[PDB]
């Protein structure tokens, strides 16, 4: 649903990221492949080493997307509908994976912004990432 | 349960620098804030209306100290993990009637808390290790049912 | 999301219920308590025998609600917002349970309307009941 | 795994009146229609665009016959259920990489199908019984992982 405070908190914290967004993005990706190995099946062609530019590069691609969605918050099913077709109809990604990427995305934001990561914020980013996932799996429900 | 040499030690490595009187209460607290339906189980603790009310509850943080005790414990008995929690299993299972999915939840928020204090010391290889511990700890408690 | 066909199929089949709605409702309830015993914790005071009027009676209460939601389909967060507060904020029901009541609600509709229960319909009522649940757990996300 | 005398027999009771060349294919079919993301696993079967395409696919219903074979099988070995599927476990686990949640899904649609044909013979006490079987069957396949 995202009450007002929610979308308010989200902005501030995601604002506190800025240029780091790209870096945090790749960190998140890396944390996932490592903790939940099963997820690597979707990126066969990839080089998954530590420095890997594909990951470093795809890390920014995802970061920017979240940024854009933070922007057009009051309207995500439109701003993301391009990715829905890709993730849902073309790639057919198991819904459960979206849960794993959200967890790691939070683990990262709480290791670089311990000043921002409060129970109140923590709770908002979860609701937010929650929505964004629904949107991407849209053509499953 | 799978921890390889470095993991085995790495996990224990951090665990020593863990402020025992903080983390326990902070993890039990965030759980109640982020996943509201879990409050149903702790009526007796009192006021849990505002996130501050939760974080500022003596009983909450006093009980949280007992939860980390259970981890420190099973963290020292990785071999027979599926037997150290035998009683807590029977307890949370047919005494309290907690759906197991909920064990997974508390496991993850603990991770968030550890990563919160150890800032940059909490590396991916570390997170990956701790994720396995947490998993076994949860898998154990649900064993009573299945 | 509920594409057009979806909400269309839903009407027809739920239309095919009519006076049975109340009966089917109680059947669903009974099937749940029996298959997933853990669910009985929310109805302590209740008499859960086979004939039980509380069940027979509460069975209609739930049926009517679904009917109403079938009606105001194009707007559920408003038509159900009263129940949300009750199920979410007052009772604090574990989200997973909603999944168990939906399954049993389908098991019943396919034992009384085998003529209607087609893959296409089956698929629509699932998406439907799915939404209705989200709506009821609204203040959790 | 828990089936009490009547359940034990009741379950087997219906199972005999089960048209083996129908149910298997119908269950595997509905799964692909109701939960679209599971199609990713069966590209090789061909056209699965329209619900009719699915239901009218020889390979689909031909394979579905194999799935019920696995139930009929484990249904006769309730004692060592967690070992009859040992191979299918290793297969679906590290060969196909299927998330276990999905096992639960196919388990429930099978229930929907049985209740579909046996109309009113499929009583609550029966459903309750079959739900346990289905549950063990799924719990077994995921065993490889945990
Ligand atoms: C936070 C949720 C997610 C967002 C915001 C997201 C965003 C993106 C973006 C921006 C791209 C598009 C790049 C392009 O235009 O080519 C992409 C591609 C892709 N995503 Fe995600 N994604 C999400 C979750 C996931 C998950 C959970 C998986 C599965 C583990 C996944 C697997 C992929 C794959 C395989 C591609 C194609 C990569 C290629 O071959 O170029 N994504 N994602
Ligand atoms: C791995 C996770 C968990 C561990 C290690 C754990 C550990 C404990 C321990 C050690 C006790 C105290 C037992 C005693 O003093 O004899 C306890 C009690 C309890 N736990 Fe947790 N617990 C876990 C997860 C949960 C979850 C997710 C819930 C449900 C929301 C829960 C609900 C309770 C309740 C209601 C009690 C009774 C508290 C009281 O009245 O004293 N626990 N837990
Ligand atoms: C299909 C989704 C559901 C719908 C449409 C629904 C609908 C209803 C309705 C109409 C009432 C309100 C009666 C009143 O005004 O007093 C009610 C009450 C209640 N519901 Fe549900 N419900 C749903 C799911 C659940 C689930 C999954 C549970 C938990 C197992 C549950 C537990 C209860 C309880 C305990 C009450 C209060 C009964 C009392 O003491 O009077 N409901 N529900
Ligand atoms: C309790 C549930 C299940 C049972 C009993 C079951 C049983 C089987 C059996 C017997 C085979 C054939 C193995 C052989 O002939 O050697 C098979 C193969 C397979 N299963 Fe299922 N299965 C289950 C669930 C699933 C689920 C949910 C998925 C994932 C969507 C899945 C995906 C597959 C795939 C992709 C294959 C390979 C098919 C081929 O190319 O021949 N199965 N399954």
């Amino acid at each position: 649903v995202l009450s007002p405070a929610d979308k308010t908190n989200v902005k501030a914290a995601w604002g506190k990221v800025g240029a780091h967004a790209g870096e945090y993005g790749a960190e998140a990706l890396e944390r996932m492949f490592l903790s939940f190995p099963t997820t690597k099946t979707y990126f066969p062609h990839f080089d998954l080493s530590h420095g890997s530019a594909q990951v470093k590069g795809h890390g920014k691609k995802v970061a920017d997307a979240l940024t854009n969605a933070v922007a057009h918050v009051d309207d995500m099913p439109n701003a993301l509908s391009a990715l829905s077709d890709l993730h849902a109809h073309k790639l057919r990604v198991d819904p459960v994976n979206f849960k794993l990427l959200s967890h790691c995305l939070l683990v990262t934001l709480a290791a670089h912004l311990p000043a921002e990561f409060t129970p109140a914020v923590h709770a908002s980013l979860d609701k937010f990432l929650a929505s964004v996932s629904t949107v991407l799996t849209s053509k499953y429900r | 349960v799978h921890l390889t040499p470095e993991e085995k030690s790495a996990v224990t490595a951090l665990w020593g620098k863990v402020n025992v009187d903080e983390v326990g209460g902070e993890a039990l607290g965030r759980l109640l804030v982020v996943y509201p339906w879990t409050q149903r189980f702790f009526e007796s603790f009192g006021d849990l209306s505002t996130p501050d009310a939760v974080m500022g509850n003596p009983k909450v943080k006093a009980h949280g100290k007992k939860v980390l005790g259970a981890f420190s414990d099973g963290l020292a008995h990785l071999d027979n993990l599926k037997g150290t929690f035998a009683t807590l299993s029977e307890l949370h299972c047919d005494k309290l009637h907690v759906d197991p999915e909920n064990f997974r939840l508390l496991g993850n928020v603990l991770v968030c808390v550890l990563a919160h204090h150890f800032g940059k010391e909490f590396t991916p290889p570390v997170q990956a290790a701790y994720q396995k511990v947490v998993a076994g700890v949860a898998n154990a408690l649900a064993h009573k049912y299945h």
